[PDB]
């Protein structure tokens, strides 16, 4: 009448009154990640790996007017602005993301994370009358 | 007399996976009688995740080192396009090349790199991918959904892996075009006869053989693109680390199934079949011995990271030492004959490739450490020997045989005749 | 309980002072008492001195560099083979052309000198991918 | 308690003798078997062999 | 105006004494109701 597994677990049962089977699945108890400024009023949320759609029917039933779906989750009061690219970010959130807290819509904002780059120089990499064109100090 | 190019292949792990564990919900998820008997404890379990703050923001610190000397001092062409021409000096370098620039996707890794994450399923997006597939669908069956929903999830990175993979691409065409940030000059069919020439090979041979060369990187290069499907060294390394992380993690997670003397391992049944006042005594066996193995895990964790970030300093050092900026050093980069050396990203560490020089061929000669000339003078060689041939003396290489006339840009002078040189009062230099 | 979670803390911590300590004495037998040839150790790249000073649980190191401030682009050359088949090649620096005539410069200055053999070094082929110039003989 | 002590000591002095024996492998290769232009590191600046 | 050669000794550890412990001999020798005791603790020896 029970199913387990290796490590001891009941994943499903069967019911003797109805004579039908079932799969007994562990329930969501997860853990939130919020990122909060210096004298700001209200931090930002970040569920990992919890798609939207989600948090605000089944777990969460506070009034957000600002979500979106990241790569990471579920980013609550915060815009999309990925395009921009900072080098310098006290709020590292995950995989090249960083928050960006602007100085006052959501204050918080949502950017990539580029910390070195290179020195680009105007020149020509193919070689003119077999010479070489480079730079020296 | 002949000589080859060999290569080989070297992995240094310079990461980890980043796991974070709370102590709240391990031993006490849900329950409030639970919480009673932890309070006591409120120091013990704030201790744990303190330490595995600092130990994240490590791997954070050294991650950082590395991409800053992949890239400390490189210049490039505003018109470089590494889209077209992909080759220099009839060298195919287009397996070791993805995509820079900001006109691509979210995926720029050189195909020489796809060969190693198509093997390894927990890479840094295969921690990502597996822990949204929990959360809704269907055949829930992996072990990472318990894993999380008890306390226990590994979190990615700061830099992902199109980040570094666009790294480890601007050093390798450093050393390609102009200004040649990673050789100051020299370019790459110059820089290796110069190195080369430095072991003990005269250049009048280089210079005649710059197919032999050109065609030696190739071959050298697709051995190491076919050897990876096999089961080589590199892969069993790589292999090693994410096995190693799986056993500790579920080893901690059959803690939560010991009774450590008490009647069951579940607290609800012993809140359901005893009375509080002899309740306490049940589940005071089960907190101190779960916080115990925690303790084991984090004094583990610990002592696993000081061997990662002292391999992680070797690592750096063969970036700036060895593909960079080529080091007087002898046997520190690969094995005797050094040459070059490439770096590409791997998971959870990176991949070089050194190149070496490997003779084929081989003859007996007679060689003298040094003759004295007629007035008390002496000569010693420079990195080769002297022959005699046709009744002459003449100078070769210590690592190519080819005579050549005795000159003053390849002899020491000397202003004493030593007792065990050759006497020969024929030779005119001055 | 306390106590033995205390002390297994410090064999960690100072395990990872001892591999931060063994690089203070390597920087200090090798760039401050004396200068070693190893690219990108001691600084970020153009390094030229360095000193030492005494800090609160530690060393305090000052590193001088060289940092350019202008710059000028000019059309250089990796080589010239001259005539009878024979190849010259620079060292620390490259070939420019001035007044239909070739010279020689740093790759850190640009100053224009005549070519010198303490300035070059000498070879014996005449590669294809090198520049011809026979009016050169020993300028 | 006793093996669990003993157990957590040997990983920290693993590290001490594993950092030690790789300072052991860099002088064989850089002070014995080849002559290496370094100063003050394989003895007092006057190093010959 | 004069010199001499002088010789120097060091030593670098390498090595380490391998040591083993057994699970069924250090807590219980050869007692069997020692044993159903441990046996409840789990794994807890063959981690070590
Ligand atoms: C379930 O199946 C068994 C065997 O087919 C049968 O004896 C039993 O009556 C069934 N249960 C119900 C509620 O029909
Ligand atoms: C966020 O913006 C980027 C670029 O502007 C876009 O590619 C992405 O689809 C946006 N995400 C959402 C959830 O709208
Ligand atoms: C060296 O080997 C190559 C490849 O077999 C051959 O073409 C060449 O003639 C050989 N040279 C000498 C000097 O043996
Ligand atoms: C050298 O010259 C040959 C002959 O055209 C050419 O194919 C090759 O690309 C040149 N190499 C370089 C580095 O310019
Ligand atoms: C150096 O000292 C040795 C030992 O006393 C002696 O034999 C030798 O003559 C001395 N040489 C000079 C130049 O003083």
């Amino acid at each position: 009448n029970l199913l387990y597994d290796s490590n001891g677990n009941i994943i499903g049962f069967k019911d003797f009154l109805t004579n039908k089977t079932y799969t007994i699945l562990p329930c969501y108890s997860g853990r939130v990640s919020a990122a909060f400024y210096q004298n700001s009023s209200s931090p930002a949320l970040l569920y990992r790996n919890l798609k939207c759609s989600y948090v605000l029917n089944n777990i969460s039933f506070i009034s957000q007017p600002f979500y979106f779906d990241s790569y990471l989750g579920c980013v609550l009061n915060a815009v999309n602005l990925t395009s921009y690219s900072v080098s310098s970010c006290d709020l590292r959130m995950g995989s090249g993301f960083c928050i960006d807290y602007a100085l006052p819509s959501s204050p918080y904002r949502f950017v990539t994370f580029e910390p070195f780059n290179v020195s680009f120089v105007n020149d020509s990499v193919e070689t003119v009358g077999g010479l070489f064109e480079i730079q020296i100090p | 007399t002949n000589f080859t190019i060999a290569g080989h292949e070297e992995f240094i792990q310079t990461s980890s996976p980043k796991v974070t564990i709370d102590c709240s919900a391990f031993v006490c998820s849900n329950y409030a009688a639970c919480h009673d008997l932890l309070s006591e404890y409120g120091t013990f379990c704030d201790n744990i995740n303190s330490i595995l703050n600092e130990v994240n923001d490590l791997l954070d610190i050294t991650q950082l080192q590395v991409a800053n000397a992949l890239m400390q001092g490189v210049t490039l062409s505003s018109n470089l396009n590494t889209n077209l021409h992909s080759d220099v000096d009839n060298i195919d370098f287009k397996s070791l090349l993805g995509c820079l620039g900001s006109q691509c996707g979210s995926s720029s890794r050189s195909p020489l790199e796809d060969l190693l994450f198509n093997k390894v399923k927990l890479s840094d997006v295969g921690f990502v991918e597996a822990y949204n597939n929990c959360t809704g669908g269907s055949e829930i069956r992996d072990l990472l959904c318990v894993q999380s929903f008890n306390g226990i999830k590994v979190l990615p990175p700061i830099l992902s892996e199109t980040q570094i993979s666009g790294y480890t691409t601007a050093a390798t065409v450093a050393a390609m075009f102009p200004p040649w940030s990673a050789a100051a000059g020299v370019p790459f069919p110059l820089n290796v006869q110069y190195r080369i020439n430095g072991l003990g090979v005269t250049m009048d041979v280089l210079n005649k053989n710059q197919k032999l060369i050109a065609n030696a990187f190739n071959k050298a290069l697709l051995s190491i693109q076919n050897g990876f499907t096999a089961t080589p060294s590199a892969l069993a390394k790589i292999q090693s680390v994410v096995n190693a992380n799986a056993q500790a993690l579920n080893s901690l997670l059959q803690q939560l199934f010991n009774k450590f003397g008490a009647i069951s391992s579940s607290l609800q049944e012993i809140l359901s079949r005893l009375d509080p006042p002899e309740a306490q005594v049940q589940i005071d066996r089960l907190i101190n011995g779960r916080l115990t193995a925690l303790n084991a895990y984090v004094s583990q964790q610990l002592s696993d990271i000081t061997l990662i970030k002292a391999g992680a300093s070797r690592a750096i050092e063969k970036v700036n030492e060895c593909v960079k900026s080529q080091s007087p050093r002898i046997n520190f980069c690969g094995n005797g004959n050094h040459i070059l050396s490439l770096v590409q990203n791997a998971p959870y560490g990176l991949l070089f490739i050194h190149f070496s020089y490997k003779p084929t061929s081989f003859k007996t000669v007679l060689v003298s450490p040094g003759l004295c000339l007629s007035g008390d003078r002496g000569i010693a060689p420079k990195q080769g020997y002297f022959i005699k041939q046709n009744d002459s003396w003449m100078f070769t290489g210590s690592s190519y045989y080819y005579p050549e006339p005795i000159s003053d840009k390849n002899v020491v002078f000397m202003n004493s005749c030593s007792v065990n040189f050759t006497k020969a009062p024929f030779i005119y230099l001055n």
